[PDB]
Parts: C-alpha cells; structure tokens; sequence
C-alpha cells in the first residue's frame, strides 16, 4: 500500500487542480483594462472611476 | 587484383549522366524565367 | 496553532472547490466581471456602428 | 501500521548516506550562522562607522 | 506429422497472391513450412523455397514502399489539376476585379523612351518599357 | 465542454489546443497577405481604391500575426509543452497554471487588433513601432494601445512558456536523462528559454517607455524634448535579432530529430551540434546594432559588427555540414517529411548564404530596406516556420492523436506549395537587388511581370492550404478506414534488408524517442514509474 | 580507421558459436554488414553453419544477395565469384539458381 | 485528527493527515516532524538512510540472456528501460517496451529484457 | 481527467449527433478564418 502510493505521488508534485478559473480570469481583467484605458484616454468617453474599479 | 576498376571507367560512366541530368536541372530551373520573359511581350513580339 | 490540524482534516474530508476559505468574496466577485466587463465592452463596438461604413471611394 | 504485501518502498538500505546528509545540513546551517556573525562584526566595527561618515 | 512434398495449390496461391488470402491459413502454412525446415534441407522443391523466400523477403506490408502501385501516376494528376484550378481562378478573380489603369499602354512607353533618348538615360541597356498593351 | 477544455490544467490537453490557435491564425494570415498580394498584382487601385493607411494595417496585421501570434504557439508552445515532458517521462509539467494562462492571454490580442482594424485610426507604421510615427503626432486613435497591449501579452505568454520549460528541464529531469546524453530538440528549446529570458525585458520596457511618452504628455525618445529615435531602435533591433534565431532554432532541433530517426543512423557528434546552438545562442548578442548600418556610424563598430556577423555565420554551416553527414551513408525512404527536410537544408541554406553576403557593413547601401530583405526573410521563415511545421505535423500526427493521413494527399501539397513559395519568393530578390522601396501599397510600372507571377504564386500557395486543410479534414474523419487500407503508410521505418518480416511484428517503431514506444494516448496523468536508462 | 579485423572477426564467431536462435544471427549479421569491412569468407561461412543450426534457408538467401550487393568495391567479380562458390560447395545451400530466373 | 509525530515511514497513513507541529517562541523547531506537504517523506528518510528516485542504472555489463534476463522492479503494466551496452554508453541511446506477459529485445545490443512486478491482487 | 479514453477527446470535436457531421463546424471555421481579411477590407472600401 505505501509502496504504490508513494510511486504514485512522489515524481507527482502537481495536485489534481479543480477547473480554476484563475486563466481566464485574468485573461479578461486583463483585457477589460486594456481597452478601457485604450477608450479613455483618446476615444468617446473619458470616464475615469470604473477604470479604477477594473 | 585490382579486378575490373581502374576506377575512371565507371566513375565516369555513372557520373556523367548524373552531372549532365543535374545540369540540364539547373538550365530548366534558370530558363523558366528566361521562358516567361521570351514569352512575355518583352521586345513587342 | 489550535484550528490548522482540525481544518486540515475536514477538507481532506470533504473534497470540495473553493477551497473553503473566501465563498462569500467569491460569490461577491463573481457577477461583478459580468455586470461591468460586458457592459463596458458592448459600448466599443456599438458607438462606432453608425461611424463604419466609410468608403471614401474615389475614381 | 498501514499494511504492505511485498516491500514498504524500502529502496537503497541505511547507508552511510543519511550521516552525509546530517553533516551536509549542520555544515550548511553552520557556515550560515557563521558568516552571518562575521558579517555583522566586520558591519559593527568598520562598515558602519563609514557608512555614518 | 511432417508431411512430404506438399505440392498443393497452396504453394501456387502463396506465390501468386499472399495478401488476398484470408490471414486465416497463414499460421497453418507457415508453421507447415518451419515444420519442414526443423529435417535437413534434402533440397527442396521450386514452390517451397519461392514460398518462402516470398514469406521472409517482403514486398508487402512493411516492406510495401512508400510509393504503390502507381499512385505516382495520381500524384501527377492532382498536381497538375492543382496547377490548372489556381491559374483558372486567379484568372477568374483578375477578370472579375478588372483593370483602371492609364498607363501600360503603347503610346505611353512610346513617350518615355523618347524622352529617355532625349535625356540620353540608360544608354547600355533596355530603352522599351511596355509590358502589356 | 466548459468543464474540462475551457478549465483544463494539462499539457496534453492544452497542446492541441495551441495548434487549433495556429493553424487558424495561419490560414487567416495567409488569406490575408492574399488580399495584400492581390491588391499589389498591378501598379494602381486595382482592389484598394485609395486609403494606403488600410494597405499599411493590413501589412502591419499580416507581419504580427506571421511574427509572435502564428508561429510562436505552434512550435514554441504547442510542440515544446506535448514533446517535453513526454520525453522527459514525468507525469505532468510543473504548475501547469502558467501554461494555461500563458494560452488564455492570447485572444484578446486578436479582438484588440481586429477592432483596431475596424476603427478608422489602425496602426500603419509598420511591424517594428519606431516613434514618433506611432505617438499622436501622426496616428492617433487608441489602436497604437490595442497593438501595444497585444505584443506585451503576447511576450508575458512566451515568458511564461519558457519559465515551464526552464524548470521542467531544469528541475525535475527523469534519473536515466543526463546532461552529456539529452537529446537535440530539448537543448534547443533550453537554449531558445535563455535567449526568450534575456531578450523580452528589454522590448517590455522599452515599448513601456514609449506608451508613457505618448501617455504622459513626455518624450524620452522622441525630439519633442531632446530625446532620439536611435537608442529606442537599438534596443527594438537587439530585442529583435535574438527572435528568428528563437524561432528557428527548435526548427533546427526537430529537423535534426528527423533527419536522424530518417538515415537509420545516429546522430554526428550529438556534442558538436550541442556547442554549436550553444553558440549560436550565445553570440546572437554581439550584433545588436548589426542591423542599422544606415546611420553612419564609426568604420570601427561596423567592422566589428560584420567580423561578430561573420563569426556568426560559422556554426550554422558546421551543423550544416553536419546533417549533410548525417544523411550521408544511410538508408533513405523518400517520406515526406524528408522531403520537408531537403526543402529546408536547401532554400533555407541558400537564404541564410544571401543573407550573409548581405552582412556585408557597406552592402546596405542597395539592399536594406528594400525588395532584397524581404525575399531573405521570407526564405528563412518560410523554410524555418512553414515546412518545419508541416514536417513535425506529419512526423508525429500518427502518433500523437492515432490518426493517419493519406500520404499521396501529403505528396501532393508538399509539390504545390514547394512550387508555390519558390515561384512567390525568387523575384523579389530580383525587385531588391533593382532598389525598389519597401512597404508602398503603389510601385512604379518597371517589374509589373514580376508582381503578377507572384500573385500567382500567391493563389497556388493558397490553393495548397485548402488543399492541407482538406487534408486535415479528412484525416480527422477517415483516419480510421485510412489506417486498415493502403492509402498511407502506417510503419514509418521499414525493415533492415537483412531480416524478415514476421520477426519485425516486435520492432515495429524503435527510435531515440520514448514517446514513438507509447500506445495510443493515453490519459493525461500516465507515466505512473519514471522511466530509467541503464 | 586503424582497426584490426582480427577481434571483431573472433567476437563474430563467437557470437554465432552460441546461436541459440536466429535474433542474435539477424542482429550480429546487420551490425557486420553496418561497417564498410567486407566479410571474410570464413565469417561467411559461419554465418551460414550458423543459419543451418537455426534452420532458415531464406536467411541465407538474404546474406547471399547482401554479399553481391554490399558495397561497390570497384565492381569486383571474381572474389565475389569464389566467396559464393567456396560456401556453395562446402556443404549445399541451393537457392541462388532459382530466385533470378523468376 | 490531532498532530502525528510520523517518527518512522512505515505508521503514516495519508499525506495530508500529517502537518508538522511547530514552535511560536523559543528555539527553532528541528527539521523532524515539523514540514509541511510530503517533503517530510524523502528527508526523514535520508536523515534515516531512504533515499527517493534512485538514479542508479541498471546491470548494463550482463547482456541478459534468456537464462538470467535482468530484472527491473515497476509494478505497472508497462515499463520504458533499455540498454546502452556493457560500458556506460556504447551503442545509440536506445531503451524497450517490456509488458507483463512477454517480453522485449534490445535488438541490435541483443539484450533481452524483462518486466518483473510485484505481485497485486 | 483519467476518464477519457484516448482516442477522440483530444479534439473539441464530436462525431455523435447529428447536428453537425463535422462540415458545420468545418465551414464556420472558414467562416471564423475569413473574418478578418473581408470584415478589414469591408469596413473602410470595398472587397
Ligand atoms: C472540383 C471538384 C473536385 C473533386 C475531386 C474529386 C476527385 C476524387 O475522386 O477524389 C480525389 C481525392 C480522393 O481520392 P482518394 O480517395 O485518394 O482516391 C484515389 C485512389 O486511392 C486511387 O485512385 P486513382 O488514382 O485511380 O484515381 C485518380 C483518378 C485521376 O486522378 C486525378 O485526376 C487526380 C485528382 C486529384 C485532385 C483533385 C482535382 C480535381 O481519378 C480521379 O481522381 C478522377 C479525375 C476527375 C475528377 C474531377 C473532379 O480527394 C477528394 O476526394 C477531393 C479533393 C479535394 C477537391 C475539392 C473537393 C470538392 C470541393 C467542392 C467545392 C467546395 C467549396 C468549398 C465550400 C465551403
Ligand atoms: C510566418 C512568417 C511569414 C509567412 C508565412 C509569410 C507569408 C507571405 N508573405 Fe510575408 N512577412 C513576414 C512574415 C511571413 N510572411 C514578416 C515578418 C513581414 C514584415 C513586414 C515588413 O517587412 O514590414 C512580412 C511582410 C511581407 C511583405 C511586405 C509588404 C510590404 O512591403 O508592405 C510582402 C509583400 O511583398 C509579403 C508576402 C508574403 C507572401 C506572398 C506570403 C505567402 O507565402 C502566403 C502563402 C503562405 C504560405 C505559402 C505559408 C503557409 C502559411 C501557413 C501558416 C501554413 C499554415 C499551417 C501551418 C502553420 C502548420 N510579406
Ligand atoms: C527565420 C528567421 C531568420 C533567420 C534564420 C535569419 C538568418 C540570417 N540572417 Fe536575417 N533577417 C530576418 C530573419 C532571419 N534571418 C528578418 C525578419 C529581417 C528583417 C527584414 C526587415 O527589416 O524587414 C532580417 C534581416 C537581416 C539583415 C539586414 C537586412 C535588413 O533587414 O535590412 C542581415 C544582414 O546583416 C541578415 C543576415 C542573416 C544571416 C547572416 C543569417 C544566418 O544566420 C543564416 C544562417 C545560415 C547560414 C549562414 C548557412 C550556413 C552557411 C554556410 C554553409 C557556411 C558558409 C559561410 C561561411 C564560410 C561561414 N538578416
Ligand atoms: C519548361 C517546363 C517543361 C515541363 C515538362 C513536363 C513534362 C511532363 C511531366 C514529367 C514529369 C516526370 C515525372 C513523372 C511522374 C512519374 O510517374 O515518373 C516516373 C515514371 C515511371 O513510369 P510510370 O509513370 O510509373 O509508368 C510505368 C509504366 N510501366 C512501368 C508499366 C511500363 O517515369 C517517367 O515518367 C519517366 C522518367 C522521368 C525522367 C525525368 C527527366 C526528364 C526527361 C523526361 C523525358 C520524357 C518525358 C518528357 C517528354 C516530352
Ligand atoms: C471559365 C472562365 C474563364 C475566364 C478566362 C479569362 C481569361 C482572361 O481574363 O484573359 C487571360 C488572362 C488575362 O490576364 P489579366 O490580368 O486578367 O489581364 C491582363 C491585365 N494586364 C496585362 C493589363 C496587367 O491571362 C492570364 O490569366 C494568364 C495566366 C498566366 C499563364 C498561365 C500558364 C500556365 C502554364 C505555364
Ligand atoms: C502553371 C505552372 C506554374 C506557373 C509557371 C508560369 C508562371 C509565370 C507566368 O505565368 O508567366 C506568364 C507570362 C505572361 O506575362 P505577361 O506580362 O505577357 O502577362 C500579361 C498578359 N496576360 O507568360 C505566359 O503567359 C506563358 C503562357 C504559357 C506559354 C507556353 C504555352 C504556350 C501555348
Ligand atoms: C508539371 C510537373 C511538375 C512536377 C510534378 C511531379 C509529380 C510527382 C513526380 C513523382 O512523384 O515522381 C516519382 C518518381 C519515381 O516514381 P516511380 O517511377 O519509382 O514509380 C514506379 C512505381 N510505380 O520519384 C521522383 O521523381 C523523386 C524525385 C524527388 C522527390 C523528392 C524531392 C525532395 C525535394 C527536392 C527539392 C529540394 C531541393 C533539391 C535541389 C533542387
Ligand atoms: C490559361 C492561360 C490563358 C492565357 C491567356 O488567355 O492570355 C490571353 C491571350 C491574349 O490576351 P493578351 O495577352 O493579348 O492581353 C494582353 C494585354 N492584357 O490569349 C487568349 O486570350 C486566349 C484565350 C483562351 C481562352 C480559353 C477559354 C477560357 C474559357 C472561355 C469561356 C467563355
Ligand atoms: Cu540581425
């Protein structure tokens, strides 16, 4: 019993992550800023507090 | 004992076709555009 | 210290997401990317709708 | 006392390797404290004096 | 029980066409074949020797080339249909698009050169620039 | 769907999702330097009436997108996270969440650059950004932003591929594995991690400068203060030098791989070829200003950039002539992915040969900047990128997924788009070596001929994609009446002419690589006993 | 490259002395016909005492067309010429006479 | 439940069930029972003499007839070893597909190899 | 994640179901590939 779990989580260091959904995320926050700043400073509304809020 | 080759015989025999397919290759390759441009209306012909 | 043991045990336990320590920022976080990311990117693309179609065609 | 069939992963035996490794780790901790010491002497009696200059 | 002389149409049929039968008689006529072969030679037949050898050598599955049977044959039809259906389309599309250009034309060569004999430019090498009509 | 591919945290998952990313940035790329093409087969406005700045987006798009959103996920990212940790034998990568955000930080780099399209400001100033061109004294508009946000992305993406394959090289390498034994293709993508680790800082900064001055109502580099565009290009040509060498140096790697599992030999001198990427890598830092001759500068600095050029020059023709040696005295099958191999140590050799005659200090006097470049460029790109591409695609298709594909289809598109790329990239050296300008949506009416049998070349090349992604199509669907019928190979290695057949049913793929010895695919999480070499 | 024939000559006959099956036969034979050292007769003959153990007449069919074809050799006959005959009538492997008029 | 000392490998029960108690003030807890995650796996028992992931290759001088065919150790069913020759490196790097029920050859090494596991229910 | 077979899953494709034999899908790629060329060329001239 040791021997086959130890085999089979040792040269495993990496848990069995749940579907995180840290990536995309990111990825949108990311994005969201992006063209939000891309918008706000030269483009049609030069609205600054929800761009802090992002 | 050196039977047969003398080298030279077969050497040239299997090269030379080799060499002289190889440059037929390269004068194909490098006459297609002289192709196009006898083609082409390059001298109003 | 006296609660790392105890919590240890019931999430190897119960085997759930969330990970148990933040669900009500999670729950708090989750519909404000909805709410205020989509609303914000809908405006970029729906202003400019009757700007496009500029040909400037010249013969 | 979890059960095991055959061998508990017993590997390589008890060899002169775990004396190896508590020397590699008290030379290693030791060599730390000791520089940190002289560090902080040689701080103490010139560095910081120049460093107030 | 070590037959002799097996002068069968199985021979024949392993020598004609191996792949077409069913996969199934295989082990049967191979392990009659190393069967034979554990007695001396005692110098066997044409068919068992070209079986064999056929058995052994190849000439299908692995050792099938990457070129068939003749699909070089198809390789060169579909390149130059290839070749037919770009220049076909790329003539279509340009047909479509159309030309609105006003130069190209003779009469505009025609002046350039002239003055570039005017102005004496390029004198070793091509004065004529048309390239179309 | 959700559940597991938009959420997934594995390699093997992750993989075939970056080649799904390129191959559709790559056949809508190459549509669109179609359209590019054709609006350039005759001097005028024969589909573009007017608007140059579009022409100038969509050369800006097609260069981007060619340059860090096609090709780096593909061989970089794609191959280098499902061939690594395979070879290496471990379970799974380290922290495969930087792999995954690494991959889901990439679209919004295409939407970004399609509304900035979209928009009537666009970014057309070029591939390279150099001020004040791109600051709001000429382009204004937030798409200068968008391309900014999209390159600095993207570089972070890349970033974070090589810290993943940094550490899993690095950190957790099998026991039999050693460092006088590791293979060709993992030593190129270690030593594209160092490169990629020393040259991304300095484009994140200095592109991070020039947002701020066109933020900040500043210049650092810009004259509206003092400032000079030259420090900024320095440091734009010194981060982008060390680029083609990133991508094409695991082309150098896989090529090799197949070059050697092709001859049924080993490689020539494993050590030499090691040093001499080594070196490659290492000396692709001392010609950071190699590439802006046009300034003036000191004739001393131009002779020491043409001699470290010069320098440069030697190791790609030793690992040249090593897999000359290599494919010397061994047994060939005439396999398409050798044929993607010959392509390459052929039109990539004679591109890397013209570029170095162009090396030259005083040889860009009638070259730089012109037809001549981009016909070098495009050599190498093409050769490095494209047919190395379709050689590991077709190297290990049958392997990695189970499914074959039919090998007279491969034949043929490997014929066309050879043909294609040749009859497209040949004039324009012919239009450089003339003096005609770069990047002008309307040329002269001198080498109209030569713009038309580039065009269609174009439409052949483009053909040819149709016909790969026919191809794709119908491995996808037919992989399985493909497999039990003649209509491809299915034993890439045929037996020695010394043994039979039916002992070859145990030998049927033995190579120098562990994961041709694994079945079908198996679940993410396999490799349950590392590996070990005696 | 300044090799002596004579130890991979002997360990060659060793090999096939303890030919217990036809793998180390195959495997010994491809590794000999690898190097450009053209196979001694007597190595050719054992090869062939050695098929005779394992009892695979196409292996020695094999080897045969592997001798006449290994290498250029400046197209030599006549020691091709007694190198078949010498192993041919030594003990009687017929095959050569019946594959090429096929 | 609570702490568990974990003195010896073979009274350990679930990887997560052991955290390592520690000190708040005072001296430094020794490096013993005090890691957290299985860490505490590999360097107790090298504090021990246990090592992990042994690099030590195998009986590469025996050619591994069918009379004694090595043996490797690898309770799964399949297994990726091989050979290099009798010396360290020999021949091209190179390694086989042993399986449960038969077996594999180096081919052109000729070393027959073997996949040995121990035994399951 | 060790539930999938090995065989189609490593594609976000699907045989079964008759809503697409994998020529929906195949032509909405061209569709999506397509996009940007045209839409770009659309949206300040014509095609
Ligand atoms: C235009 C339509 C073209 C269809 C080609 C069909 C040819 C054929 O049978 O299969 C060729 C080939 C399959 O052949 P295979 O299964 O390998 O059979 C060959 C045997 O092994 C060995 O058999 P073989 O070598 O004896 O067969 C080759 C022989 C003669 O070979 C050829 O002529 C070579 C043709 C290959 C290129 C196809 C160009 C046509 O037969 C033909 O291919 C018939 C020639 C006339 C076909 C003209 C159509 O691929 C196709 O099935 C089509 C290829 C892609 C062409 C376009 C498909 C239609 C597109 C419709 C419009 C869609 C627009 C996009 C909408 C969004
Ligand atoms: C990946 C690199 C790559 C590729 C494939 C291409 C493909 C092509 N390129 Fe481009 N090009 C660049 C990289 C590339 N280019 C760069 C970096 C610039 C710089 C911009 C500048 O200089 O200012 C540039 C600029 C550039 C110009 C400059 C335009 C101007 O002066 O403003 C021109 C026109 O002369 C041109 C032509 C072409 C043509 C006709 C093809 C054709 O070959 C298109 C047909 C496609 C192929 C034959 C290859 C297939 C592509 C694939 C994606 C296959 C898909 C499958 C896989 C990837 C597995 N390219
Ligand atoms: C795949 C990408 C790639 C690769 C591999 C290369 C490889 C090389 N490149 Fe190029 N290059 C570019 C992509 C690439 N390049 C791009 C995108 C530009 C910018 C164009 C633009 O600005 O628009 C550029 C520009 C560029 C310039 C300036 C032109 C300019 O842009 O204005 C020069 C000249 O100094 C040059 C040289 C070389 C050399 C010498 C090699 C060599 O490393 C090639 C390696 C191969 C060989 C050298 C073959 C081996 C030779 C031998 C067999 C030995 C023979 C010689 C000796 C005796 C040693 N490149
Ligand atoms: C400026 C552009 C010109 C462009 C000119 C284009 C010409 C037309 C295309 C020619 C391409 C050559 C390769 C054709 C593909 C092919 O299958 O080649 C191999 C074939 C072998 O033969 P096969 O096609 O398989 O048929 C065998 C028939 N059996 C054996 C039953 C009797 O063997 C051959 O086809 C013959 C040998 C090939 C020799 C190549 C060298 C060139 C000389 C060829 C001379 C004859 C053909 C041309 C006659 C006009
Ligand atoms: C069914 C529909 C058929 C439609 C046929 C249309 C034919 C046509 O339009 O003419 C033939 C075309 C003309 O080419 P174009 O570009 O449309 O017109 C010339 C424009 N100038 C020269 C002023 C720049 O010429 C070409 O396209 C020539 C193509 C190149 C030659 C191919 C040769 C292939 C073998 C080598
Ligand atoms: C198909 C194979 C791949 C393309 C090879 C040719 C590309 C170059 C090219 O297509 O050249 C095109 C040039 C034309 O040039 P042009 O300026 O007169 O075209 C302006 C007028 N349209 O000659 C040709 O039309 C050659 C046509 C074939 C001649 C041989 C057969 C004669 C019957
Ligand atoms: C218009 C025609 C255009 C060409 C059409 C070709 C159709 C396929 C022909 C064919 O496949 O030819 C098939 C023939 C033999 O077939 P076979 O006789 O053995 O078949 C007999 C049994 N049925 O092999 C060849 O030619 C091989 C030619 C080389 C192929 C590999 C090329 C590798 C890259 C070369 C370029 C790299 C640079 C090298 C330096 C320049
Ligand atoms: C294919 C290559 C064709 C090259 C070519 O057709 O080239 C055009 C030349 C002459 O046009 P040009 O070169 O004098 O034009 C010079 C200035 N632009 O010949 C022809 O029109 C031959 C016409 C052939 C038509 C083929 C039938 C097509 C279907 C018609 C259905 C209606
Ligand atoms: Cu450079």
């Amino acid at each position: 019993m040791t021997h086959l779990e130890r085999s089979r989580h040792q040269q495993h260091p990496f848990h069995m992550v749940m579907p995180s959904p840290w990536p995309i995320v990111v990825s949108f926050a990311l994005l969201s800023l992006a063209l939000s700043t891309a918008l706000t400073m030269h483009g049609y509304i030069g609205n600054m507090n929800m761009v802090y809020l992002a | 004992g050196r039977i047969g080759e003398s080298w030279v015989i077969t050497e040239g025999r299997r090269l030379i076709p080799e060499i002289f397919q190889w440059s037929a290759v390269l004068s194909v390759c490098l006459g297609w555009p002289g192709a196009v441009y006898f083609f082409s209306k390059a001298r109003k012909a | 210290a006296n609660k790392v043991i105890q919590l240890q045990k019931i999430f190897q336990s119960s085997t759930k997401p969330l990970w148990w320590r933040h669900p009500r920022s999670a729950l708090y976080l989750y519909p404000f990317y909805a709410i205020f990311a989509v609303a914000v990117v809908t405006p970029l693309l729906y202003i400019p709708n009757a700007i496009r179609g500029i040909k400037a065609k010249k013969a | 006392l979890p059960p095991n069939a055959l061998k508990p992963a017993f590997g390589p035996p008890d060899k002169v390797a775990a004396q190896k490794f508590k020397e590699s780790l008290m030379a290693t901790e030791k060599h730390a404290k000791d520089t940190s010491n002289m560090w902080v002497k040689i701080s103490v009696w010139v560095a910081l004096p120049a460093i107030a200059l | 029980a070590q037959t002799h002389a097996l002068s069968n149409a199985a021979v024949m049929d392993l020598q004609s066409r191996w792949e077409n039968m069913p996969s199934t008689e295989q082990q049967d006529i191979v392990s009659k074949l190393s069967e034979r072969q554990k007695l001396p030679w005692a110098q066997l037949t044409e068919p068992e020797k070209q079986a064999v050898w056929y058995i052994s050598y190849g000439e299908w599955g692995p050792r099938r080339p990457v070129l068939n049977k003749g699909d070089s044959s198809f390789i060169a039809k579909g390149v130059a249909a290839g070749l037919l259906f770009s220049v076909g389309l790329f003539a279509v599309v340009r047909m479509a698009g159309g030309q609105d250009a006003k130069t190209m034309n003779k009469e505009w060569q025609l002046k350039s050169d002239e003055y570039l004999k005017s102005k004496n430019a390029n004198p070793w090498g091509g004065y004529s620039q048309v390239q179309s009509k | 769907m959700v559940q597991r591919w938009l959420y997934s945290t594995n390699a093997k998952d992750i993989a075939v999702l970056y080649f799904m990313l390129a191959i559709f940035s790559g056949m809508a790329g190459t549509a669109m330097s179609l359209i590019i093409r054709l609006e350039l087969a005759a001097p005028g406005s024969q589909y573009l009436h007017g608007n140059s700045q579009l022409f100038n987006v969509l050369v800006v798009g097609h260069a981007v997108l060619m340059i860090f959103f096609l090709v780096m996920p593909a061989l970089i990212g794609g191959f280098g996270n499902y061939l690594l940790p395979l070879m290496i034998g471990a379970t799974d990568t380290a922290f495969p969440r930087i792999n995954n955000i690494a991959f889901w930080v990439l679209p919004m780099g295409l939407v970004c650059l399609v509304t900035s399209t979209l928009v009537e400001s666009g970014a057309g100033t070029g591939w390279t950004v150099y001020p004040p061109l791109s600051s709001i004294q000429a382009h204004s508009g937030p798409s200068v932003d968008l391309a900014i946000f999209a390159l600095h992305l993207t570089s972070i993406s890349s970033l974070l591929g090589a810290i993943n394959f940094i550490v899993t090289t690095l950190n957790m390498r099998t026991n039999g594995m050693t460092m006088h034994k590791l293979p060709l293709f993992v030593w190129s993508i270690f030593i594209t991690a160092f490169l990629l680790l020393l040259s991304l800082p300095v484009l994140s900064a200095g592109i991070t400068m020039l947002l701020l001055d066109r933020n900040f109502n500043t210049s650092f580099f810009e004259v509206s203060g003092g400032g000079d565009p030259i420090l900024y290009e320095h440091l734009f040509w010194f981060f982008g030098h060390p680029e083609v060498y990133i991508l094409i140096i695991p082309g150098f790697g896989i090529i090799s791989h197949v070059v050697s599992t092709y001859s049924k030999k080993p490689v020539f001198g494993e050590i030499s070829m090691v040093y001499a990427m080594a070196s490659i890598g290492l000396l692709g830092f001392l010609v950071w200003s190699h590439h802006m001759y046009i300034v003036g500068l000191d004739a001393d600095t131009r002779a020491y950039f043409t001699s470290a050029t010069m320098i440069i020059a030697i190791p790609t023709g030793i690992k040249i002539f090593s897999w000359l040696a290599t494919i010397h005295g061994g047994s060939i099958r005439l396999a398409t992915p050798m044929l993607y191999a010959i392509a390459f140590l052929f039109l990539f050799t004679m591109g890397g040969l013209t570029g170095v005659a162009l090396a030259n200090a005083s040889l860009d006097v009638a070259f730089h900047d012109t037809y001549y470049v981009v016909g070098h460029f495009h050599y190498v790109l093409s050769m490095g990128a494209i047919f190395s591409l379709f050689a590991g695609y077709y190297y290990w298709s049958p392997q990695i997924l189970g499914l074959n594909y039919n090998e007279k289809l491969a034949q043929i598109q490997f014929w066309l788009i050879f043909i294609g790329a040749n009859v497209i990239f040949f004039p324009m050296h012919f239009l450089g070596i003339n003096g005609m300008p770069r990047r002008i949506p309307d040329y002269p009416d001198a080498f109209a001929g030569w713009n038309y049998v580039a065009s269609i070349g174009s439409f052949i090349a483009t053909l040819s994609l149709f016909l790969f992604i026919y191809i794709l199509y119908d491995q996808l669907v037919n992989g399985l009446n493909n497999k039990v019928n003649n209509k491809s190979v299915i034993y890439n290695k045929a037996p020695d002419f010394v043994e039979s057949n039916t002992i070859f049913n145990l030998n049927t793929v033995k190579s120098s690589s562990i994961e041709f010895l694994l079945t079908s695919p198996p679940a993410v999480h396999s490799f349950n006993t590392p590996a070990v070499q005696s | 490259d300044e090799e002596t024939f004579e130890e991979f000559t002997a360990r060659y006959e060793k090999e096939f002395d303890e030919a217990y099956d036809l793998f180390e036969v195959q495997r010994v034979l491809n590794n000999c016909f690898s190097y450009d050292l053209v196979p001694a007769p007597a190595v050719i003959e054992k090869a062939l005492r050695a098929a005779r153990r394992v009892n695979d007449l196409p292996t020695a069919i094999r080897v045969f067309e592997a001798l006449k074809y290994k290498v250029e050799n400046e197209d030599q006959y006549k020691a091709y010429l007694d190198e078949l005959k010498d192993v041919r009538q030594e003990l009687g492997v017929p095959l050569k006479e019946e594959l090429f008029p096929s | 439940p609570v702490v568990k000392t974990a003195q010896n490998l073979a009274e350990v029960n679930g990887p997560e069930t052991l955290i390592g108690p520690g000190a708040k003030e005072g001296t430094v807890p020794t490096d013993l029972d005090q890691e957290t995650g299985l860490a505490r796996l590999e360097l107790l028992g090298k504090l021990e003499g246990i090592d992990v992931f042994d690099t030590k290759p195998l009986d590469s001088s025996r050619k591994g007839t069918m009379k004694d065919p090595i043996i490797i150790e690898s309770y799964d069913d399949y297994r990726y070893v091989g050979c290099t020759g009798s010396p360290a490196g020999s021949h091209t790097i190179m390694w086989l597909k042993p399986t449960v029920n038969e077996v594999a050859r180096c081919w052109e090494c000729g070393s027959v190899y073997k996949l040995n596991p121990v035994g399951v229910p | 994640v060790h539930f999938k077979d090995g065989v189609y899953e490593n594609i976000p494709f699907k045989v079964k179901g008759r809503k697409t034999p994998y020529a929906l899908s195949h032509f909405g790629f061209f569709a999506i590939g397509f996009a940007v060329p045209f839409v770009a060329c659309y949206v300040q001239l014509k095609k």
